[PDB]
Protein backbone atom coordinates (compact mmCIF):
# COMPACT_ATOMS: atom_id res chain seq x y z
CA UNK A 1 0.00 0.00 0.00
CA UNK A 2 2.69 2.22 -1.34
CA UNK A 3 4.38 3.52 -4.35
CA UNK A 4 6.93 1.02 -4.36
CA UNK A 5 9.53 3.75 -5.85
CA UNK A 6 12.87 1.30 -5.73
CA UNK A 7 13.03 1.11 -2.16
CA UNK A 8 9.95 0.34 -0.82
CA UNK A 9 10.62 -3.05 -3.12
CA UNK A 10 13.98 -3.37 -1.65
CA UNK A 11 12.30 -3.42 1.63
CA UNK A 12 9.64 -6.25 0.17
CA UNK A 13 12.36 -8.20 -0.81
CA UNK A 14 14.37 -7.86 1.68
CA UNK A 15 11.58 -8.85 4.19
CA UNK A 16 10.46 -11.87 2.28
CA UNK A 17 13.57 -13.40 2.39
CA UNK A 18 14.38 -12.97 6.05
CA UNK A 19 10.87 -13.97 7.10
CA UNK A 20 10.60 -16.95 4.03
CA UNK A 21 13.67 -18.16 3.29
CA UNK A 22 15.45 -18.87 -0.26
CA UNK A 23 13.29 -20.45 -2.35
CA UNK A 24 9.96 -17.96 -2.04
CA UNK A 25 11.97 -15.23 -2.29
CA UNK A 26 13.41 -16.23 -5.46
CA UNK A 27 10.01 -16.84 -7.16
CA UNK A 28 8.95 -13.39 -5.14
CA UNK A 29 11.53 -11.83 -7.37
CA UNK A 30 10.96 -13.68 -10.70
CA UNK A 31 6.95 -12.50 -10.33
CA UNK A 32 8.26 -9.24 -9.38
CA UNK A 33 10.35 -8.78 -12.44
CA UNK A 34 7.78 -10.28 -14.96
CA UNK A 35 4.58 -8.03 -13.81
CA UNK A 36 6.70 -5.43 -13.52
CA UNK A 37 7.91 -5.67 -16.99
CA UNK A 38 4.22 -6.33 -18.44
CA UNK A 39 2.83 -3.27 -17.14
CA UNK A 40 5.72 -1.05 -17.58
CA UNK A 41 4.99 -1.72 -21.57
CA UNK A 42 0.85 -1.89 -20.63
CA UNK A 43 1.26 1.95 -19.78
CA UNK A 44 3.14 3.01 -22.10
CA UNK A 45 5.26 5.70 -20.85
CA UNK A 46 7.06 8.01 -23.14
CA UNK A 47 8.98 11.40 -23.27
CA UNK A 48 8.56 13.86 -25.29
CA UNK A 49 9.43 17.75 -25.57
CA UNK B 1 15.22 -30.62 -11.06
CA UNK B 2 16.92 -28.60 -7.67
CA UNK B 3 16.91 -25.35 -8.16
CA UNK B 4 17.75 -24.28 -4.64
CA UNK B 5 19.82 -26.81 -2.42
CA UNK B 6 18.74 -24.84 0.82
CA UNK B 7 17.17 -27.91 2.54
CA UNK B 8 20.04 -29.69 1.49
CA UNK B 9 22.55 -27.40 3.07
CA UNK B 10 20.17 -27.12 6.24
CA UNK B 11 20.20 -31.20 6.47
CA UNK B 12 23.56 -31.19 7.22
CA UNK B 13 24.98 -27.39 7.69
CA UNK B 14 28.28 -26.45 5.66
CA UNK B 15 27.72 -25.31 2.32
CA UNK B 16 31.05 -26.86 1.73
CA UNK B 17 30.98 -30.49 3.16
CA UNK B 18 27.51 -31.41 1.09
CA UNK B 19 29.92 -30.82 -2.20
CA UNK B 20 32.31 -33.25 -0.79
CA UNK B 21 29.24 -36.04 0.06
CA UNK B 22 27.25 -35.25 -3.29
CA UNK B 23 30.75 -35.51 -5.16
CA UNK B 24 31.43 -39.03 -3.67
CA UNK B 25 27.68 -40.49 -4.24
CA UNK B 26 27.88 -38.94 -7.95
CA UNK B 27 31.05 -40.61 -8.10
CA UNK B 28 29.56 -43.94 -7.20
CA UNK B 29 26.46 -43.84 -9.17
CA UNK B 30 28.53 -42.99 -12.18
CA UNK B 31 31.40 -45.08 -12.09
CA UNK B 32 29.51 -47.97 -11.39
CA UNK B 33 28.24 -50.45 -8.43
CA UNK B 34 25.43 -48.27 -7.39
CA UNK B 35 21.48 -47.62 -8.09
CA UNK B 36 19.83 -44.52 -7.02
CA UNK B 37 17.58 -44.85 -3.61
CA UNK B 38 15.40 -42.27 -5.56
CA UNK B 39 13.23 -42.34 -8.74
CA UNK B 40 15.85 -41.04 -11.65
CA UNK B 41 13.89 -38.17 -13.76
CA UNK B 42 16.31 -38.72 -16.41
CA UNK B 43 18.82 -36.25 -14.82
CA UNK B 44 22.11 -36.09 -14.30
CA UNK B 45 23.77 -38.19 -11.17
CA UNK B 46 24.40 -34.26 -9.43
CA UNK B 47 20.78 -33.46 -8.71
CA UNK B 48 20.15 -37.14 -8.28
CA UNK B 49 22.76 -37.13 -5.28
CA UNK B 50 21.52 -33.89 -4.07
CA UNK B 51 18.26 -35.20 -4.02
CA UNK B 52 19.23 -38.42 -2.58
CA UNK B 53 20.84 -35.97 0.40
CA UNK B 54 17.34 -33.48 0.45
CA UNK B 55 15.56 -36.35 1.20
CA UNK B 56 17.92 -37.46 3.83
CA UNK B 57 19.14 -41.24 2.68
CA UNK B 58 22.38 -40.50 2.56
CA UNK B 59 25.20 -38.62 4.19
CA UNK B 60 28.52 -39.04 5.51
CA UNK B 61 28.05 -41.62 8.10
CA UNK B 62 25.78 -43.57 6.29
CA UNK B 63 27.95 -43.78 3.65
CA UNK B 64 30.67 -44.90 5.69
CA UNK B 65 28.90 -47.69 7.33
CA UNK B 66 27.52 -48.75 3.67
CA UNK B 67 31.15 -48.43 2.46
CA UNK B 68 32.33 -50.75 5.68
CA UNK B 69 29.05 -53.29 4.96
CA UNK B 70 30.94 -53.81 1.44
CA UNK B 71 34.14 -54.32 2.41
CA UNK B 72 33.21 -56.61 4.81
CA UNK B 73 31.01 -58.48 2.41
CA UNK B 74 34.05 -59.30 0.39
Amino acid sequence: NQALGKKAISKMLNTCYRILGLKPTVIFADQIMYTGFAYAARSGASVGI
Amino acid sequence: ARVTVQDAVEKIGNRFDLVLVAARRARQMQVGGKDPLVPEENDKTTVIALREIEEGLINNQILDVRERQEQQEQ
